[PDB]
């Protein structure tokens, strides 16, 4: 138990220092070798002060030594000494200092950044700070408002590169720690910590000193499933179970294990994979899209409000869902934290090194810290981050928020070869992972429409055919563009498949879709929303009736077109917003709805295109896009449908199934016009017939047939505002 | 549930990082990234079973639990330090697409600490086998050696003077008297020359691992040099006494041992590190770690799978590709703070800044810059600069390839990197050799080459100044040879820089007339001082202190011979060359004004020709002389009188101080230094103080004069 000091003098000689703590006290050996610059002994002047322990010949007169204690249950100190000839010159290191050694507190390792256990016990402490050239640890017991101990760094010992260190040989009596950078006093975040306190508003974390433990994955297996066969469901973790009707014990709702327990609700639906909203730490007030930290999960989702809870709980609900075959796919902001630029604000890395971790001055419009992505070291912040959510949580999949912000340098610029994401699509751990780029952004800047790029790997949130969507269902677009988001949207996944297209109808944020049928003002225009009638909720039967058979519409072409159909939190049971287009505005689920009628007629809809989808999985479950001639497109009677007729909002699909066990046909009308039209069915062999399937103006039991039989050529008539889908036996 | 060495130790799912073999709860965990791999196995050797190419033990790994990803992993519980591993890949055989996957190879893990195939040097294995089987050094759970203390030195960059060494030659010739010739131990007996010579830093000439046989069974040659590497993580084992002694742990140590000392005589040290290729060249060369893990990863390819030659050594390292760039920082990190190196210097740096065909648009956006074009900022150098670690040691940078591309003050540096700067040497070898044109490129090389660093916003610190180096001529046939005499590399001469811009003092070859050897002294020394008067790191290379030569050959990476030892016993007979370039580094050690941390400003430097304040810029001038105002020695005077005829320099007036006369490449030594050892310094300053009392100094054509102004 000793530590060694080779401090390289200015007269060409060494000094070595070595202290070893005593089973309490220090004892600290000088040893001064070689000879001739030291020519008649020297004394060891400990702080220039009246005393000095000459220097006696120790090893053969050629190594001359000294040797001090320092009483026990001192805390860590710093033993600064020069060293004067027989002739009253002084001796100082190479860099014309006086010789400083710890006591108390050993070198410690640059690697691993962050907290870690070594073999014997001690526990070591990694930062990087660039810009600081002063840094200390703060360690806290179990309350502690100040530090309850206080280990400044020597820059020339404790620092290799731009890497503070130093290694501590226990810290029993202490709870946590914190780091302090520059001199200001402020306690701050450990970016690396994998464990953190609780938030406290100047703000303030601490990374808790304690590990944790060891998890028993048991066998868990990652689903794996195919990116084709998806259907994926976002949830907030908070929102989706906190309400009293979820029937959950307090302080188990609005918690991951809220979220496992509803695992029968997510296959009732046929959904195989679940979308988080952020799970990292956030402030209160700024809301989940503005993360302080990246390596735990947010403390308030757990039944304990602790974060080692939160760390067991969500790997608790990540095993039960892989257990039941459904994937898990977090939404993770990358691109901006909840730091501000004052110094109340800064908690974790605004405060380190703001140099490296965030733009110079930040956006234009924008008070939130902006992260240097493409700096190297946010670069290896960010990458540890994914890789500990996919090795530590067993996490399938990353949809990354605002990802085009990813793709802009230091500058503000728009990168052409965007290094973080190449080292994301390309990082040895995360081949099978799923990454997702989400072009929403929780700012207030809209960055721009360009090409992001992505390897063949990279899907997409496909916002394009939303707005589509709504637009023909709103009798303001063309028909071609029902006819290429039906598709899979190929002008933007021409080289990529039907699959890498995430397409939805309704988000988080914006309108619900009980709210695009319902709110339609001026302000809404941008939501592309029809108030069918009357603006807000009303009795008029024919605009209710109208409305659900716009949301059966909705929910038809979403779970019809190619692509990975995105099923939005309460879309299936109603969940109103009110007429209010921002996320933060959304509320607890309310789970009574699920007994209702029109619940149960929105659920068994989406179970049984779900049902559709998984059986024809040779239609909809493509990894290719639909070959150029099984498709057809007709209008009102087996004829050229009007594509560049603004006027024309009727339209038919025939798919040929093709037989490469025998397939049937799929014929698909979508009538937004407000009057009915006439449908002429395709021509099918002797002994088959159309069935009809879905007719969304008729009522619950006959609204989706497992049936009606048609013979071929026949003519069937489209209610106004409908969609129909026959299927050939 | 499973076992590996005959049951006795199990084998666990392990996890996929760190790569590498790395020790962990009484196990070893082994991690490999292999993406075109459709399965994987690991392959344990014992000593005497490698000797033998055989395999002790073969793991097979499940693609199920033993596959993270692009990462193979697997744990192995059990005492397997005193083993040897490898891997074993079976995928797709395609060399015209680009894959060379084949089950009967036993790979080296790239991220091995230490390859054992073979202990001596130069000798081939058991029946003359030159490629030997190669496996891993498994680590023990501790490591087994005191660095005693040591501490980084972190020497500002101005203030060194580097000495490039080549670590065998340093100490294999009979006349070094030493225990282990051409070792490490050998070379840590000589560090205090190297001390005393004024030297306090030293570049070591690739350490890594490297084959020295790979040019002898074809031909009869040798790679002395070592610049083709086989792994990078681990050091050259035939460089140390040890060899593959303890499956290689002790040559490991003995490199350690080897900076410990160094660090203890106040030397920092530079590894020569060649990440631009590998040892196992084009299609045509062995497969030893890289081809057959990934090739299509580690090698830069066109569409039909031929291999892009940017090094000009068969293949280029695929530097940029993301991969590989986290595999470069982890050795140069693993090197810094498990070595404790100080620096490094990198071979065809350029090749570092060459795009990956990763983002040809086919690949990237699935349809219509290309691979091997050079970046504004590449993605390598970014991460190297900008690293917590690797930011704060010397990069010094060879801003060239054999591609084409030449990179000299534009070497994307992030105001952190240095270069060799090879104009520096062409503008003094051009100079110091009486060539027209050159005296205001000869200022502005004295001045840290201004033109190139500082409107970059680097430093003169940040050019590193030399004007010999292990290619090209010595310091002593630099003046010797007109051209070069490669003959001997057995390639019918065709090999070396052609132009090499020296000049052979008159008559050619080691046989010419006296006065032709004393101009020869001349301009050894005025090289010498023209290096140690910049203003920037001077960097020489070893054996130039003494006057080595090689005979004309200016491309020795081929020749285990004396041509290219350190020569002790030649030293002795040229101590006066030695004395002269000790006694000038020390004089720029004591100058204030000569390792500036700016450049020279106008207050401080001002330029003289013949005349005071009248330099002569002009196209047929040769001579530069100039005065620098110094916070220890007053003020010094330096010129350089490159003409072949003799000139009475003016100095300038400073009333109330005399000019004292220091250095004259002219005198015939020791007087050609002055020093108070000289017990008569003073008479000799009196037989030319008629001249200094004038302010007057008659130099000899081609030398170099420095004065130092006291009170008077
Ligand atoms: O970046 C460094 C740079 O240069 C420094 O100094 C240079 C230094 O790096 C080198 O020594 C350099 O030498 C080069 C070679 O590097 C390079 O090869 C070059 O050009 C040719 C060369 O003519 C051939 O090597 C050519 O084809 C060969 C393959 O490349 C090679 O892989 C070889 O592979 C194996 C071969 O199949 C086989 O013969 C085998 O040998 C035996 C084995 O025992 C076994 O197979 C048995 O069964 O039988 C065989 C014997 O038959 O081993 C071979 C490899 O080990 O196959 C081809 C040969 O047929 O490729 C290259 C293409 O470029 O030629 C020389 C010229 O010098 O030059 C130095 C210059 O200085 C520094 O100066 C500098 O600082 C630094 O920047
Ligand atoms: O340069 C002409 C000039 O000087 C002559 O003396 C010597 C030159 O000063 C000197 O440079 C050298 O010329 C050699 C070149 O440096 C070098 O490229 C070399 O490889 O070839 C040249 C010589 O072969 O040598 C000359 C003398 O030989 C000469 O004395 C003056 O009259 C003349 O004005
Ligand atoms: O004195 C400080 C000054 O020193 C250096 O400037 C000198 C150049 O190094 C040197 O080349 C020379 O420049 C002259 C050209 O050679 C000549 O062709 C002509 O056109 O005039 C030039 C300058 O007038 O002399 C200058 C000093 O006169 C150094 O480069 C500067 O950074 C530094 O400020
Ligand atoms: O989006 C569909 C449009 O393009 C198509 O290739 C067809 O010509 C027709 O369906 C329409 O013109
Ligand atoms: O088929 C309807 C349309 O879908 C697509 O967007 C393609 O352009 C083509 O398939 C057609 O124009
Ligand atoms: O990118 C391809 C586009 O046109 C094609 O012919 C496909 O049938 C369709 O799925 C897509 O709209
Ligand atoms: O899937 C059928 C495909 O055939 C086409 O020639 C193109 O590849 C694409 O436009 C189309 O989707
Ligand atoms: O390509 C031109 C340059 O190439 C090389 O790197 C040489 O070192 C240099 O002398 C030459 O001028
Ligand atoms: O100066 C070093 C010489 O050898 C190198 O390997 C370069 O490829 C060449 O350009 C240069 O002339
Ligand atoms: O032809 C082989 C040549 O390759 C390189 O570019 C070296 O600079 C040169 O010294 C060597 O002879």
């Amino acid at each position: 138990a000793r530590s060694c000091y080779r401090f390289r003098t200015d007269d060409d000689g060494v000094v070595d220092v070595a202290v070893s703590g005593e089973d309490g006290g220090y004892a600290v050996s000088v040893e001064v070798p070689g000879t001739r610059g030291r020519e008649g002994g020297l004394v060891l002047r400990a702080s220039g002060s009246g005393e000095g322990v000459p220097l006696a010949p120790a090893a053969g007169g050629a190594s001359l030594a000294a040797e001090l204690s320092f009483d026990p249950t001192r805390a860590p100190f710093y033993l600064s000494f020069l060293l004067t000839d027989a002739s009253g010159a002084e001796i100082r290191t190479h860099r014309k200092t006086s010789f400083r050694v710890p006591v108390g507190v050993g070198p410690g390792s640059p690697a691993p950044l962050g907290m870690s256990i070594s073999g014997d016990g001690a526990v070591n402490f990694a930062v990087y700070s660039k810009n600081a050239n002063a840094v200390s640890l703060y360690l806290y017991a179990a309350a502690g408002d100040e530090p309850a101990l206080e280990i400044d760094l020597d820059p020339y010992i404790h620092r290799t590169g731009n890497v503070w260190h130093v290694s501590l040989a226990s810290v029993d009596g202490y709870v946590s720690y914190a780091f302090c950078c520059g001199g200001i006093r402020r306690p701050l975040l450990d970016p690396y910590a994998k464990v953190i306190g609780d938030f406290v508003s100047s703000m303030r974390c601490f990374a808790s000193l304690a590990i944790a433990p060891s998890y028993n994955w048991g066998r868990d297996r990652h689903p794996r499933l195919p990116l084709e066969k998806l259907v994926v469901y976002r949830a907030n973790v908070a929102l989706f179970t906190k309400d009293r009707s979820s029937g959950l014990p307090d302080d188990a709702a609005g918690t991951f294990t809220g979220l496992s327990a509803k695992v029968e609700h997510f296959r009732s639906l046929g959904v195989n994979a679940i979308l988080l909203e952020p799970v990292f730490p956030f402030h209160q007030v700024k809301g989940p899209y503005f993360p302080y930290h990246f390596f735990s999960p947010m403390n308030l989702y757990s039944s304990k409000g602790l974060s080692v809870s939160a760390i067991k709980s969500m790997k608790d609900m990540v095993r039960v869902m892989h257990r039941n075959g459904i994937e898990v796919l977090l939404e993770v902001v990358f691109t901006h934290t909840a730091e501000g630029e004052s110094e109340c604000q800064t908690i974790s890395m605004r405060g380190i090194d703001n140099s490296s971790y965030y733009i110079a001055n930040g956006i234009a419009g924008c008070k939130a810290s902006i992260l240097n992505c493409n700096h190297p070291v946010t670069q290896k912040l960010i990458l540890d981050s994914l890789r500990h959510w996919v090795l530590d949580f067993h996490v399938d999949g990353f949809c990354f928020i605002n990802a085009p912000f990813l793709v802009r340098g230091p500058g503000g610029e728009y990168l052409s070869r965007p290094p973080l994401l190449e080292a994301i699509t390309f990082d040895p751990v995360l081949s099978m992972t799923k990454i997702i780029a989400d072009p929403w952004s929780p700012l207030d800047i809209s960055n721009v429409q360009f090409p992001f790029p992505h390897w063949k790997r990279w899907a997409e949130v496909n916002t394009r055919f939303s707005i589509d969507v709504r637009k023909f269902l709103k009798r303001e677009a063309l028909i071609s563009d029902l006819a290429t988001r039906l598709c899979g949207s190929g002008d933007l996944f021409s080289t990529r498949g039907p699959a890498f297209s995430f397409n939805h109808v309704s988000r988080n944020s914006g309108l619900s879709l009980v709210d695009l049928v319902s709110f339609s003002n001026d302000d809404l225009l941008s939501e592309s929303s029809w108030n069918c009638g009357e603006e807000g909720p009303s009795e008029n039967s024919a605009v209710l009736q109208t409305r659900l058979r716009q949301i059966r519409n909705f929910l038809f072409i979403l779970f019809v077109s190619l692509g990975v159909p995105v099923l939005n939190m309460g879309d299936e049971c109603g969940h109103s917003a009110a007429g209010s287009v921002s996320y933060k505005d959304r509320g607890p689920l309310n789970w009574r709805g699920m007994k209702t009628t029109f619940v149960k007629e929105v659920t068994g809809f989406i179970s049984f295109l779900t049902a559709l989808r998984s059986r024809r999985g040779d239609i909809f479950q493509r990894r290719e896009f639909l070959k150029l001639e099984n498709i057809h497109w007709y209008g009102s009677d087996l004829c050229e449908p009007g594509w560049d007729d603004p006027t024309s909002n009727f339209l038919c699909m025939h798919i040929n199934a093709e037989v490469d066990s025998v397939r049937g046909d799929l014929y698909i009308c979508f009538n937004a016009n407000e009057e009915s039209v006439s449908a002429a069915l395709p021509a099918l062999a002797e002994g088959s017939v159309w069935l009809r399937l879905v007719d969304t103006s008729l009522a619950f039991p006959g609204f989706f047939a497992t049936v009606q039989q048609v013979p071929g050529l026949s003519s069937y008539h489209v209610e106004a505002h409908t969609c129909v889908l026959f299927e050939s036996k | 549930e499973r076992y590996a060495l005959g049951g006795a130790c199990r084998v666990l799912a392990g996890m996929p990082a760190p790569l590498g073999a790395t020790a962990l709860d009484g196990g070893v965990n082994f991690a490999v990234y292999s993406a075109g791999a459709s399965a994987a196995s690991l392959c344990l050797f014992t000593p005497d079973d490698l000797e033998a190419d055989e395999v002790t033990e073969e793991v097979p790994l499940d693609p199920l639990f033993n596959r993270t990803g692009n990462v193979w992993h697997v744990f192995i519980e059990g005492e397997l330090h005193n083993m040897l591993y490898g891997y074993r890949f079976d995928g797709m055989f395609a060399p015209h697409c680009g894959q060379y996957f084949d089950v009967s190879n036993v790979v080296v893990d790239p991220y091995a600490k230490a390859v054992i195939s073979r202990g001596e040097y130069g000798v081939p294995g058991p029946g003359g086998d030159c490629w030997p089987q190669m496996a891993g050094m498994i680590p023990l759970p501790y490591s087994t050696f005191d660095w005693q203390g040591d501490l980084p030195l972190r020497y500002p960059q101005k203030d060194l003077v580097i000495y490039e060494m080549h670590l065998r030659g340093f100490t294999k010739h009979s006349s070094s008297n030493v225990e282990h010739p051409g070792t490490y131990i050998g070379a840590i007996s000589k560090l205090d020359y190297l001390k005393e010579l004024g030297v306090n830093c030293v570049e070591l000439m690739p350490c890594h691992e490297f084959n020295e046989l790979e040019y002898f069974s074809c031909s009869s040659k040798m790679n002395f040099w070592g610049y083709s590497t086989i792994n990078f993580f681990s050091p050259m084992i035939r460089y140390s006494s040890g060899g593959i002694r303890n499956c290689g742990r002790d040559a490991i140590n003995e490199f350690k041992t080897f900076v410990r000392e160094a660090h203890k005589r106040g030397i920092e040290v530079i590894m020569d590190v060649v990440f631009n290729h590998t040892a196992e060249g084009n299609e045509k060369g062995p497969i030893l770690s890289f081809r057959g893990i990934d090739n299509s990863t580690y090698y830069m390819l066109a569409p039909k799978g031929e291999f892009y030659n940017y090094s000009g050594c068969g293949n280029t390292f695929n530097c940029n590709h993301p991969v590989v760039r986290e595999f470069i920082v982890d050795c140069l990190r693993y090197w810094v703070t498990e070595m404790h190196v100080d620096g490094f210097r990198f071979d065809l740096a350029s090749i570092m800044t060459r795009g990956c065909s990763l983002w040809d648009p086919v690949n990237v956006y699935g349809s219509p810059t290309t691979t091997g074009t050079p970046l504004a900022t590449p993605p390598l150098i970014d991460m190297i600069s900008n690293d917590p670690i690797l930011g704060d040691v010397k990069l010094i940078a060879e801003a060239w390839d054999a591609g084409g591309l030449y990179q000299v003050g534009q070497f994307p540096h992030w105001k952190i990197w240095s270069e060799w700067n090879g104009k520096y040497r062409d503008i003094v070898r051009q100079f110091i050799k009486g060539t027209d044109g050159f005296a205001g490129g000869f200022a502005e090389c004295l001045c840290g080459s201004p033109h190139l660093y500082q409107a970059g916003g680097r430093k003169p610190w940040h050019s590193i100044n030399f004007v010999c180096a292990h290619d090209g001529f010595t310091l002593a046939d630099l003046v010797t040879y007109n051209k070069k005499y490669n003959s001997s590399n057995g390639e019918d001469n065709r090999d070396g820089e052609n132009h090499n811009l020296s000049w052979n003092c008159g008559e050619e070859g080691e046989f010419a007339g006296l006065s032709v050897k004393r101009l020869r002294k001349r301009q050894m020394r005025n090289f010498f001082v023209s290096l140690m008067v910049s203003q920037g790191v001077p960097m020489f290379y070893m054996g130039d202190e003494y006057g080595h030569t090689k005979g004309g050959n200016n491309n020795t990476y081929c020749h285990d011979h004396y041509v290219n030892y350190f020569r002790w016993d030649k030293k002795e007979e040229s101590s006066d060359l030695q004395r002269f370039c000790s006694l000038m580094t020390k004089f720029r050690k004591q100058c204030e004004s000569l390792g500036l941390a700016d450049f020279p400003t106008a207050q401080r430097l001002h330029w003289h020709g013949h005349q005071p304040g009248k330099p002569d810029w002009s196209e047929t001038s040769r001579f530069v002389a100039f005065s620098t105002k110094d916070e220890t020695k007053g003020e010094i005077y330096v010129a350089f009188n490159a003409s072949h005829l003799p000139a009475v320099v003016g100095l300038p007036e400073r009333p109330g101080y005399r000019w004292e006369p220091l250095v004259d490449t002219g005198k015939p030594a020791p007087y050609d230094f002055l020093t108070d050892d000289l017990p008569d310094r003073a008479h000799a300053v009196h037989l030319f103080s008629h001249f200094l009392n004038s302010n007057l100094y008659p130099m000899l054509s081609y030398s170099s004069i420095i004065l130092e102004l006291q009170p008077d």
